[PDB]
């Protein structure tokens, strides 16, 4: 019961990038799912999250317009499209599963149970 | 009439005969009283009650037909003094004159009604409750005893149901008009005691109908009750018990905001006489008001916060405001005035029969009309596709909402909770 993590690293300020995760271990239908970024010198923060179904997803304000998030029940996977990247969105990126189906307005690391292992992104000159 | 000749009840920090015949009641300094009409017989010598019945009015000589009714609460055995618990019998109420009359005794898990005629001849009838139950519904909990006598059969009814019968044709003249002495009398331990309520002596053989009705009436209260039968209190510390999952208990999952459901640790010693499931386990809960407050007694339909102690802090039990499926896990978290959650619970007793269970209903507004769900235990998905694995969680479900409307009310429902406070009548 672990979570695979994919998505590239090095990109130039303004580009785009897609991050993905495969649910090798448990089924994924009935659990909400979230994405968390951790930059050097900071503690993990929520970026976006999706309901167990597709009822509605929530985003952090800074990437609010930029990123969009999706979920596939067939491939058992979840994706995060991040466009117009800033030189600040750089750091390790993680995925996790919630205990509840609902995806709350605010994002708390407490609700999410699986993690591991981390795919790094870097945005610089 | 009510066919009643004795009726001890509470008044002005005293007990009193309100039968209307004016018996003289004497309560010594060793007997403990409370306004909820209970009284406690201890081991100390001055813990007795003498009743002098009225010898100056009715035919105070003998009765062919009579009944004795009362509520009782008997403490659990000591886990080491078990041998003493089983061996020693002791009298609690004695009514003798000239070596004849009745007496009520207790030998361990057995309660005894004994008759003696003037010839010295004796006859008994009793009630025994299992001391191996994982959850006993009689041990240290209030129940209702009634004993009916004619000149053929001595019967014992517990909570309205007939439980024992004995032939007493060989039994002849019984002397009734002796002093009635409420005192623990035998080879008892220092820490021995008994709780009693609503003592009444009738001069008739009560029918099962009359007895069950009396049970329903005296059992009724506007307030709710905890695991033992006493009033349910605000601001008091409680463990939780699920009527549908007797052997289960709630624990905050590690590094998590949800409620796990684990299995109660049992009696793990080497006596082959007893067996029980530990009751003082799980998160310690506590009920709070939500604002005419008065006394700290939790009544039906009252609006409450269900809190509990995590580490060094009082946390609260919430739900997510809109969840899609039928049921959803409950969200345990520090106390906050949040937007995404409901925090207010309305506490209900959907049961029409005498029960110690209550249910917890989440509503949108206390002025509103829409019902979210009831609080219970549900089995949620957890692991992989290759091997299905499910786990019990502290939940809120819409499913109970229609089930409660079924009559007669299903006692084994998972929305049925009972609160268990530390009581000196239960050691483990």
């Amino acid at each position: 019961v672990q979570l695979a993590e994919s998505g590239g690293g090095l990109v130039q300020p303004g580009g785009s990038l897609r991050l993905s995760c495969e649910a090798s271990g448990f089924h994924l239908e009935h659990f909400a799912v979230g994405w968390f970024r951790q930059a050097p010198g900071k503690e993990r923060e929520g970026v976006s999250c999706i309901s167990a179904s597709g009822d509605s997803t929530t985003y952090a304000d800074s990437v609010k317009g930029r990123s969009t998030i999706s979920k596939d029940n067939a491939k058992n996977a979840v994706y995060l499209q991040m466009d117009s990247l800033r030189p600040e969105d750089t750091g390790d990126y993680y995925c996790a599963a919630s205990h509840f189906s609902v995806c709350g307005k605010n994002i708390r690391k407490i609700e999410y149970r699986y993690w591991g292992q981390g795919t790094p992104v870097t945005v610089s000159s | 009439l009510n066919n009643i000749i004795l009726n001890l009840r509470y008044k002005d920090n005293n007990l009193i005969d309100l039968s209307g015949y004016g018996a003289k009641v004497e309560v010594y300094d060793g007997v403990e009283l409370n306004d909820k009409n209970q009284f406690k017989l201890t081991s100390s010598a001055n813990s007795k009650i003498r009743v002098t019945q009225n010898q100056n009015i009715i035919f105070n000589s003998v009765f062919l037909d009579f009944s004795v009714s009362f509520w009782i609460r008997i403490p659990k055995y000591k886990n080491d003094g078990i041998q003493n618990y089983i061996h020693n019998e002791y009298t609690i109420i004695n009514c003798m004159k000239n070596n004849s009359g009745w007496k009520i005794s207790i030998r361990g898990n057995r309660i005894i009604w004994t008759l003696i005629d003037i010839n010295g001849k004796t006859k008994s009838v009793f009630f025994e409750y299992n001391i191996r139950e994982d959850i006993s519904e009689y041990i240290n909990r209030w129940f209702f005893v009634t004993i009916t006598n004619n000149l053929n059969n001595a019967k014992i009814y517990i909570n309205g149901k007939l439980e024992s019968n004995t032939d007493i044709k060989d039994i002849r003249e019984v002397i009734a008009n002796g002093e009635i002495i409420f005192k623990l009398d035998g080879d008892i331990d220092r820490t021995q005691f008994i709780w009693m309520k609503y003592f009444s002596i009738f001069n008739t053989e009560l029918s099962q109908s009359n007895i069950e009705e009396r049970y329903k009436i005296q059992s009724y209260s506007e307030y709710l009750k905890d695991f033992w039968g006493n009033p349910l209190m605000y601001n008091k510390e409680y463990y939780m018990f699920n009527a549908g999952n007797k052997n289960s208990y709630i624990k905050l999952k590690k590094d998590s905001p949800v409620g796990e459901i684990l299995t109660r640790s049992k009696y793990n010693q080497n006596s082959k006489y007893i067996n029980y499931r530990d009751l003082y386990i799980g998160e310690k809960f506590i009920i709070r008001r939500k604002s005419s407050i008065n006394d700290d007694i939790v009544r039906k339909e009252d609006y409450i916060y269900l809190d509990f102690f995590n580490l060094n802090q009082e946390w609260r039990v919430y739900t997510y405001k809109y969840f899609k499926k039928e049921e959803e896990k409950l969200f345990l978290a520090p106390i906050s005035d949040s937007d995404e959650f409901y925090n207010t619970i309305q506490i209900k007793e959907y049961d029409e029969q005498p029960t110690y269970s209550c249910q917890l209903l989440f509503k949108k507004d206390e002025e509103s009309t829409d019902e979210i769900g009831l609080i219970g235990i549900h089995r949620f998905y957890e692991s992989g596709i290759v091997f299905e694995e499910y786990k019990d969680y502290f939940c809120i479900s819409k499913w109970y909402l229609k089930e409660v409307k079924r009559k007669p009310y299903n006692l084994k429902l998972g929305c049925n909770w009972q609160f268990i406070p530390k009581d000196e009548g239960w050691t483990e």
